[PDB]
């Protein structure tokens, strides 16, 4: 057959390039980052009406100032997830502080080369790359309220704001129009609510989806299905005023 | 020795042996589980490709992981013996250290887990299984039903059902199952259960297993003639119209 | 050392086990239960080196509990005798042993007979109509080489843990407060809440 | 033919090229341009930082591996990380074990054999990434550049990258005048975003677009972005 | 390197199949047929010699029937090597659970471990599975007399009667029909030596063809006796059966 | 050292000391030995400072990934198992520590474990740990009542630290009150016993013997 | 201190006409402490007869082994284990753990099936055999047994006269031995029978 | 470096093969013939020295094997996987029973552990299944005098006579005529003899032809006295010069 750490003639990794497809078949999810807070938005997207919705898990705590949202093959995001939360615990236990964002972000970017049948450079034990994107969002001391985008290719990128996702390259074109340094939070949550509703297949109900921030004073929230539902009849009417 | 990378993904962004071991779990025979105000049912169907087997000592579909919990199943039998195991360890475990049972989302997320790990290491292929765990948190009266896929991926349902012919019990079950008002009594969510396998089963007494969970470590399984006696009344419905 | 004592009557086995827990000078606790229910049927007392003690109990509760799950069937007291031994066995040629004496009492549902197994930290197995770890033997042994009887009913052989526990308060020269009475029969393991004042 | 050939960096084609070490190549190229040159005092990085969107970061490309030494990267960056940080490690054991900054050149020499240790063994990979190292130690001031191969070359002026060709060119015809540019290091750096912009096409080299870094005679290894880049626009 | 040559054993088929447990499970389909049948008071252990010749010694023969303990035994269709690995395995085993409780093993217990095994090279380290389907006879004081049946895949499950090998669909629908709960050891003997007559590729069925086996509770001690066939017993049966 | 805690009426009252020494030097009288695990979660040291701080401070970080992993706050008795659990990885490698473990979950009410070096692990309502802990006991065990008023209940707690503060050499400096209800801990406060001792004499009339 | 002093225990073996025997006591104690009166330190696998003195843990523990390792070689032998083949099996298993070896003194009694011929063995703890035509001793009371059965054995004793000898050597040696004792057991092994009697003695 | 092979090389194909293995007994299909047949007093084992020069020295040689003082081997097919078998089975005979039980092990359990070696060969990663069919003759106290063969699959099977290799189906025909229960060891050679010349094309004498027997102890061949019950080994190879003179009378 072929290596699963062969590159194309193009010079990428066949592996990495392939993972990057599974993704785009994922779950719609939205990250905006403003002076006030991040805010993290997903499409729940059950398969079945008896699905019981809310136990639909893709916006996870990290630490009480980091929360991520994920988007593809989602049990692939369980162990990152463990990692992040270890490291960030760990990281405190060492140094008697909160773990920056992009610190925490880095050391899941560092799992995520961590495949292979045995390459020669330290001890790579996982068979294919992950088949999950991260938004991590959250607030530290030096560098303010963050977004980054954690890639199964190692790389992160921070953003204003992202997509990720089936609906991802016609969400990310709507928030390259709406993001202006001045959003709110208010402003943002229903940002994330409205671009959600243009790309999800269903109606976007309270149950469907499911928002969440960090700001610095109460931390990583995930806002409860009564909280989103007041923010839908709050679009709409707004969207109906023009 | 032994580390080939056997689930890697193709072109397209899939991995095949995790979509092939779902296949698998298609040529199971069929399982069901719905959950009750007070209970949790789970129903299996018994295959009829042989016959003169021996019902005391043949492995029964339904498995105690510990006492408040159940675990069913649809795909390779042999590959779910593995599961069932070391889910029961887990749950030893998880009373030595926690000095509590464990939770039905804990147990389920352990054997998610379990399934997701086989899916990215070297020189092993994912388990062809898809699983139902049934039962009550500790010192809980809410009944809980959650189920796994080789993928790794799980979730809650109020009613779900696996294996060859899922596709139309459920369509029963969704046309069937209303949340306003789950089954009140465990006799009218027994019935509901076989129900949904009479649309698959194609007439079955001794065709059909029945698991009853109640609150409290409360187990029982059915035997044929309790069984038989729902599969009577539910016929005479028919042609009462 | 904290008083293990046992008794198999006509048809049940009785263990007394002594409350107390005396950490150098002070005694820490007086109502301290020196047991751990392995199957239904089965019972384990249990005394010797302080981390051990409830350490060994707990490994040996979660592999019969194991078991039990396992094969959907309860193994008889001799069966979980014979594998605490070997596990103790094994204990004493490893880098740091077990230190812990053990009774095991158990209703064997399957021959209706009570059964009653002293094993030491040794893996030293034997099965008795009574027994004992420790000092409480040097005393006790002898009451019961008198008193016991195969046949005495549940009754009678608390009466004479009653006398075996008297002759322990008049001449031990340790106050380990008073004990916690367990039976184990035909159906299960119950506690005799009133052995303060019998 | 190639396609018989490139499976694997364990492979030899008939004429006697590894065609894996030559994909890995081809990622350098893929990757934003970066230049380095050096004087007999300083030596300079300008690197050209690429954005995903315009609401995207610019992804960082030097890296600081000791106080007298740090490298710019093109290609995979995860590469980079693994391999500064090698670097990290050996400019780290010098100092502890021998109480001595290790030379520009000896470093040369490591990222060349780890480089190469995968480019001969089975189920390895080459590394993805072209490095430009600068530094100053005991012989003054230094410039390399490393390729996945594992060829290490020291220099006084290149660039690595997209588009690359161009600010080569220029730094070829520059040569006699910026090896002269001692004791001045905006000169020197001038010199190098001049060499930089004789690569650009798509775009003008921004504030938040600009990476600059600087080592050398009595100048600890500086990391310039932004606003500290302003001055050179 | 290596991959190249990988033939991948445990991967599933497009269709959710394990490719080696099928050609494995052809193999045996065309292996001497074996039969066991569970009666009230014993079990019956009977199969085919698969090839035979004038010069090949019977008395020192076994390539089907194999004693695992003193109350479990098995039958054999597959590979005898690939089997005797496996059965030298169960009988550690079982030795290991009379130490450790000082019980004899539960039948199911030992089955559930063979099969465990079987299961694992169908999962993990790349090897080709055993090609080896048992026929367990047994019994124990919990279930008394029990048939069980484990194949390649790891599958297990336990008989009233049950066939393994070549023909066996035939020979399952002979003792389909014959069989009857209610059955003596005596009767059964008789059932699976019809029933093999009935599905033999050969002319005839002679001794010489033949391994058998009983597991009684011979009612005279009030403890189970397991019988092993010799040559001269096989002929004599056969005659009463009405085979000559 | 000095440690104490006892379950009442109105929860957990929690009392220490703060003198450490070495041999005969007195390294500190400020020593904290209060542990604040989670805002609902106390421990306590006594024996090695180091063995201590460490292992309990590393307890926290175990509690906190509890409750990330299973999004509930952790049981006294899981916290407990825990530590205790670690510490009997190491029997025999010379750990040195007496150590309570104190909080009020819904599920257990108000929970104190004992957890020793030794692997010993003990449910109870009263414990008293340390080189004076003798001293509390006579005080403690003659004015336990399972009704005191919090006010009574945090006064005895303190007044059995300056027992034990004033006869055992190796216990002294201040005492550090904690109080615990299912709200979570509330601090009340740092009490030098160089002031405390003579106000609690003129007060209350007793340490009659010394001079004063 | 001494793992052959703890539990205390004796065990004696002879040979006669065409018969042999082999006899132990039945103590079991924890020092001055006398425990049990029904600890038995004989066992058989098939026709092979083992008694083990000396540390109890391991007198049970190599009876296991050697039930587990008897059973194995009878499922691949086709046969019974003989006196000589097993005696070898006792010796290989104790050296394999010469450094750290089990605290015990085997003994092994039994006919040849094939050839008739009566044999007995002793071992040391690590396995080094002693084979003789007359008798073995093992245990607490050794000194005493080779004293009572120097002077009480003579050669070609018939089952009848083997068994009073056999008796009244460890009857008197166990009574001058503090730690054996408390009842006593003996076997009389012929070809064709094993009969098994409980002796009376003191109980103190 | 490092075995990567650490999967099957033998396999099942869609029709239940065992490709590997079969290719094997094709490979002992072309070696050239040997033949064992058992006696009532005795076992013998036969082949040919196939020479492969007139240079080469043909004693230099053994194809007949002693594995214990009673047991000897013969084999058809790959003379260097003959030879390491040899040298592991004469091992495991110390190692897993000499060792043991202070004897030597009988002559079906000897088989089964060559066997067991074999089937290895047949699953292990990286590995080819050995090219050779076995002839194991030998005898032991309790079980007496007993042939076996062994497969490249691993399976072994008892016989009353056969022969493997080149010219094996006419040979076993030939036995099936010859062979009774009442055969005298003597008698055995004689067969022996005959069926091997209708397999030899040139020369068939004491030089070309290697037979070896398991008879009556050796008491002359133990190399010391003074133990009653060691009373020589049961194998013995046959002289140039012994077979010979059974050739006169042929
Ligand atoms: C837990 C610690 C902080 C409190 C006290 N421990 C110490 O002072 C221990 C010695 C001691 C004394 C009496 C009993 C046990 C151990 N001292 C220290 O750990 C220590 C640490 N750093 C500097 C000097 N001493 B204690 O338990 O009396």
């Amino acid at each position: 057959d072929r290596g699963v750490s062969t590159f194309s003639p193009e010079g990428r990794l066949f592996q990495v390039e392939y993972s990057l497809e599974a993704i785009k078949l994922g779950s719609t999810a939205i990250g905006i980052a403003t002076k006030e807070g991040v805010v993290l938005g997903v499409e729940k997207r059950a398969t079945s009406p008896l699905l019981e919705s809310d136990s639909i898990e893709k916006i996870v705590e990290i630490d009480r100032h980091i929360g991520c949202a994920m988007s593809g093959l989602t049990a692939d995001a369980r162990s990152m997830i463990e990692h992040a939360r270890t490291a960030a615990v760990t990281h405190n236990l060492y140094y008697d502080e909160d773990i920056n964002v992009e610190s925490l972000t880095q050391s899941v970017c560092d799992l995520a080369l961590r495949f292979g049948e045995g390459a020669s450079g330290e001890e790579r034990l996982m068979s294919r790359p992950f088949g999950v994107a991260l938004l991590i969002a959250g607030h530290d001391a030096d560098d303010g309220y963050q977004l980054f985008h954690a890639e199964p290719s190692g790389t992160f990128y921070r953003y204003n704001a992202k997509a990720i996702g089936s609906g991802s390259e016609g969400a990310q074109a709507e928030l390259l129009n709406e993001w202006h340094s001045s959003l709110t939070l208010k402003e943002a949550e229903l940002l994330v609510l409205k671009i959600l509703k243009q790309v999800m297949e269903e109606k976007l109900d309270e149950n469907n989806a499911q928002l969440s921030c960090i700001t610095k004073q109460d931390g990583f929230k995930i806002y409860d299905n009564e909280k989103t539902a007041e923010l839908i009849k709050e679009l709409k009417e707004k969207e109906a005023a023009e | 020795g032994y580390d080939r990378a056997l689930s890697i993904f193709s072109p397209d962004g899939h991995i095949f042996q995790v979509e092939y071991a779902l296949e698998a779990v298609k040529r199971g025979t069929c399982a069901v589980g719905v959950k009750g105000k007070n209970c949790v049912v789970l129903g299996c169907e018994r295959r009829s490709t042989l016959k003169l087997q021996d019902t005391r000592i043949t492995p029964s579909k339904v498995s105690k992981i510990d006492s408040h919990v159940v675990l069913s199943f649809s795909g390779l039998n042999a590959d779910s013996r593995i599961l069932i195991e070391k889910a029961r360890v887990e749950a030893q475990s998880h009373r030595l250290t926690l000095e509590d049972p464990v939770t039905v989302e804990y147990l389920t997320r352990y054997v998610a887990g379990v399934q997701q790990r086989y899916t990215q290491s070297g020189g092993v292929r994912p388990f062809g299984v898809s699983t139902l765990i049934a039962g009550f948190d500790p010192r809980d009266d809410e009944p809980k039903l959650y189920q796994t896929e080789p993928s790794g991926i799980y979730s809650s349902w109020s009613a779900q059902t696996i294996g060859r012919n899922s596709k139309t019990v459920r369509e029963f079950l969704e046309k069937n199952y209303d949340r306003k008002e789950p089954p009140a009594t465990v006799e009218e969510c027994v019935k509901l259960t076989v129900r949904s396998l009479l649309e698959v089963v194609q007439t079955g007494a001794k065709n059909i297993e029945i698991t009853v969970v109640k609150p409290d470590s409360d187990i029982v399984a059915l035997s044929s003639e309790e069984i038989n006696q729902y599969v009577t009344q539910i016929e005479q419905e028919k042609q009462e119209q | 050392m904290d008083i293990i004592l046992g008794i198999r009557v006509q048809d049940s086995v009785i263990l007394a086990s002594s409350k107390a827990v005396t950490r150098g000078i002070s005694v820490l606790k007086d109502s301290d239960d020196k047991t751990r229910q392995l199957s239904p049927h089965t019972l384990m007392s249990f005394a010797g080196e302080a981390g051990d003690t409830v350490q060994f109990a707990e490994y040996i509760q979660a592999n019969i509990q194991l078991y039990s799950i396992r094969e959907d069937y309860e193994l008889s007291p001799q069966a979980v005798s014979s594998f605490v031994r070997q596990e103790l066995a094994k204990s004493i040629r490893s880098r740091r042993p077990y230190q812990v004496n053990v009774l095991i009492g158990g209703y064997d549902k399957k021959k209706n007979k009570p059964e009653l197994y002293q094993i030491d930290y040794l893996g030293t197995k034997v099965e008795l109509p009574y027994g004992a770890h420790g000092y409480s033997g040097f005393y006790t042994f002898s009451l019961l080489d008198h008193h016991y009887r195969p046949d005495m009913t549940t009754e009678e052989g608390l009466d004479l843990l009653k006398l075996c526990v008297q002759e322990l308060e008049k001449r031990m020269p340790m106050d380990f407060k008073g004990v916690i009475v367990k039976i184990v029969d035909k159906d299960g393991i119950r506690q005799v809440d009133d052995f303060q004042a019998q | 033919f190639r396609n018989n050939y490139d499976g694997d960096t364990v492979t030899f084609s008939p004429t006697g090229r590894l065609f894996q070490v030559e994909y890995a190549l081809e990622a350098i190229k893929q990757g934003s341009v970066t230049v380095g040159l050096r004087s007999n005092t300083h030596a300079v990085l300008v690197a050209l930082k690429r954005n995903a969107d315009e609401l995207s970061s610019y992804q960082k490309k030097i890296i600081k591996c000791d106080e007298h030494m740090g490298l710019s990267l093109a290609g995979l960056a995860p590469d980079a990380r693994v391999l500064s940080n090698y670097l990290r490690q050996q400019c780290n054991y010098s100092s502890l074990v021998f109480n001595r900054k290790l030379a520009v050149e000896r470093a040369g020499h490591l990222l060349c054999d780890k480089a190469q240790k995968n480019t001969q063994s089975y189920g390895g990979r080459p590394y993805g990434v072209g490095l430009l190292i600068i530094g100053y130690d005991k012989s003054g001031a230094h410039l390399l550049e490393f390729q996945p191969s594992g060829n290490v070359t020291e220099l006084y002026g290149t660039a690595i990258g997209a588009r690359s060709q161009g600010a080569k060119t220029y730094l070829e015809r520059t040569l006699d005048t910026f090896i002269k540019i001692d004791g001045n290091p905006d000169e020197l750096i001038k010199a190098g975003v001049e060499a930089i912009s004789q690569s650009l096409r798509d775009e003008s080299l921004t504030v938040d677009n600009l990476s600059i870094a600087i080592v050398g005679k009595d100048t600890p290894f500086t990391i310039y972005d932004g606003e500290a880049v302003a001055k050179y626009i | 390197g290596s991959r190249r040559y990988d033939s991948r054993t445990t991967i599933f088929s497009p269709e959710g199949r394990l490719y080696q447990v099928e050609y494995a499970l052809e193999s045996i389909s065309h292996a001497g047929t074996a039969i066991g049948i569970m009666a009230s008071d014993g079990i019956v252990l009977a199969a085919e010699r698969k090839v035979t010749s004038t010069l090949l010694e019977q008395d020192t023969s076994t390539e089907k029937l194999y004693k695992l303990n003193d109350k479990i035994a098995v039958a054999v269709a597959g590979l005898t090597a690939d089997a005797e690995i496996l059965i030298n395995t169960a009988r550690i085993h079982a030795q290991n659970y009379l130490k450790t409780y000082n019980e004899d093993i539960p039948v199911e217990i030992l089955v559930r471990r063979l099969s465990d095994i079987k299961q694992g090279y169908t999962q993990h380290g790349g090897l080709r599975p055993f090609g080896v389907s048992f026929i367990y006879a047994g019994y124990d004081d919990r279930y008394g007399y029990q048939l069980y049946t484990s194949n390649p895949s790891g599958n297990y499950t336990g008989w009233k009667a049950i066939s393994v090998g070549a023909n066996t669909s035939a020979a399952q629908t002979l003792l389909q029909m014959d069989y009857k709960d209610d059955m003596k050891v005596d009767d059964a003997i008789e059932l699976a030596l019809k029933t093999l007559s009935k599905t033999t590729d050969s002319s005839a069925l002679t001794y010489d063809r033949l391994e058998f086996a009983t597991i009684r509770k011979g009612a005279n001690d009030g403890e189970v006796y397991q019988k092993i066939f010799k040559p001269q017993e096989i002929k004599d049966i056969l005659v009463k059966t009405g085979i000559t | 050292t000095t440690t104490l805690a006892f379950r009442f009426q109105g929860g957990i009252i929690v009392a220490v000391d703060s003198r450490a020494t070495a041999g005969n030097w007195v390294a500190s009288q400020t020593v904290k030995k209060v542990i604040e695990i989670n805002p609902f979660l106390l421990g306590t040291m006594a024996g090695g400072a180091a063995d201590c701080q460490f292992w309990e401070t590393w307890l926290g970080s175990q509690c906190r990934l509890h409750e990330l992993r299973e999004k509930e706050r952790i049981s006294v008795a899981a916290a407990s198992k825990i530590l205790s659990n670690l510490v009997y990885q190491y029997k025999g490698a010379g750990l040195s520590m007496g150590t309570m473990i104190c909080g009020y979950t819904r599920k257990e009410g108000p929970t104190i474990y004992y957890v020793d070096s030794d692997g010993t692990r003990l449910k109870g309502d009263i414990f008293c740990v340390g080189s004076g802990q003798t001293f509390a006991y006579g005080v403690l065990d003659s004015n336990y009542k399972w009704d005191l008023s919090v006010e009574d209940a945090l006064y005895l707690g303190k007044r059995s630290i300056l027992a034990a503060a004033h006869r055992d050499a190796y216990s002294g400096g201040s005492v550090n009150l904690y109080h615990v209800t299912e709200d979570g801990w509330i601090y009340h406060g740092n009490h030098d016993v160089g002031e405390l001792f003579w106000k609690v004499k003129e007060e209350e009339g007793s340490f009659n013997n010394v001079i004063g | 201190s001494d793992p052959s002093s703890i539990n205390g225990g004796i065990v004696v073996a002879m040979t006669g006409k065409d018969c042999v025997a082999i006899a132990c006591d039945l103590r079991l104690g924890s020092q001055s402490l006398g425990v049990s009166n029904k600890f038995e330190k004989i066992f058989h696998y098939g026709h092979v007869f083992l008694g083990i003195t000396g540390l109890a843990t391991d007198v049970t523990t190599l009876n296991e082994m050697f039930r587990y390792k008897t059973n194995l070689y009878k499922l691949k032998e086709e046969r019974a284990i003989e006196p000589e083949t097993f005696t070898q099996l006792v010796s290989s298993s104790l050296y394999e753990r010469r450094f750290g070896p089990y605290f015990v003194g085997p003994v092994v009694a039994g006919i040849n099936s094939k050839s008739g011929k009566p044999f007995i063995a002793g071992f040391d703890l690590i396995g080094c055999i002693d084979e003789a035509k007359d008798f073995i001793v093992s245990g607490t009371a050794s000194d005493q047994l080779f004293g009572m059965c120097e002077s009480l054995y003579e050669p070609n004793l018939e089952p009848e006269d083997l068994f009073e000898t056999i008796s009244q050597a460890l009857l008197n040696a166990a009574d001058r031995d503090a730690l054996s004792g408390w009842g006593a057991v003996v076997y009389i092994i012929k070809k064709d029978e094993v009969v098994k009697r409980y002796l009376k003695m003191r109980q103190d | 470096m490092t075995d990567r092979y650490s999967f099957s090389l033998t396999t099942f194909s869609p029709s239940g093969k065992l490709g590997q293995i079969d290719y094997a007994l094709t490979a002992v299909k072309q070696g050239v013939t040997s033949l064992g047949i058992k006696a009532t007093n005795g076992v013998v084992i036969a082949t040919e020295k196939k020479s492969s020069s007139p240079l080469a020295m043909s004693e230099t040689l053994s194809k007949v094997s002693l594995l214990t003082p009673d047991i000897g081997a013969v084999y058809s097919g790959m003379g260097p996987d003959y030879r390491v078998l040899v040298d592991k089975s004469r091992k495991v005979a110390h190692t897993s029973y000499k060792r043991i039980y202070g004897e030597y092990p009988p002559t079906k359990l000897l088989v089964s552990e060559v066997a067991k070696i074999m089937q290895e060969a047949t699953q292990s990663g990286g590995v080819r299944p050995f090219g050779v069919s076995l002839l194991i003759a030998g005898h032991d106290e309790f079980n007496g005098f007993s042939l076996y063969q062994v497969d490249p699959s691993g399976s072994y099977f008892p016989w009353k006579a056969t022969a493997i290799g080149k010219g094996s189906v006419a040979a076993k025909t030939f036995l099936e005529k010859r062979w009774n229960d009442e055969l005298e060891l003597e008698d055995a050679i004689h067969i022996a003899l005959l069926t091997l010349k209708e397999s030899v094309e040139g020369e068939f004498n004491g030089d070309t032809i290697e037979l070896a027997i398991i008879g009556d102890e050796n008491p002359d061949l133990l190399g010391y006295t003074g133990i009653p019950t060691d009373k020589g080994p049961r194998f013995r190879k046959l002289t140039s010069q012994e077979i010979n003179d059974r050739l006169e009378a042929l």
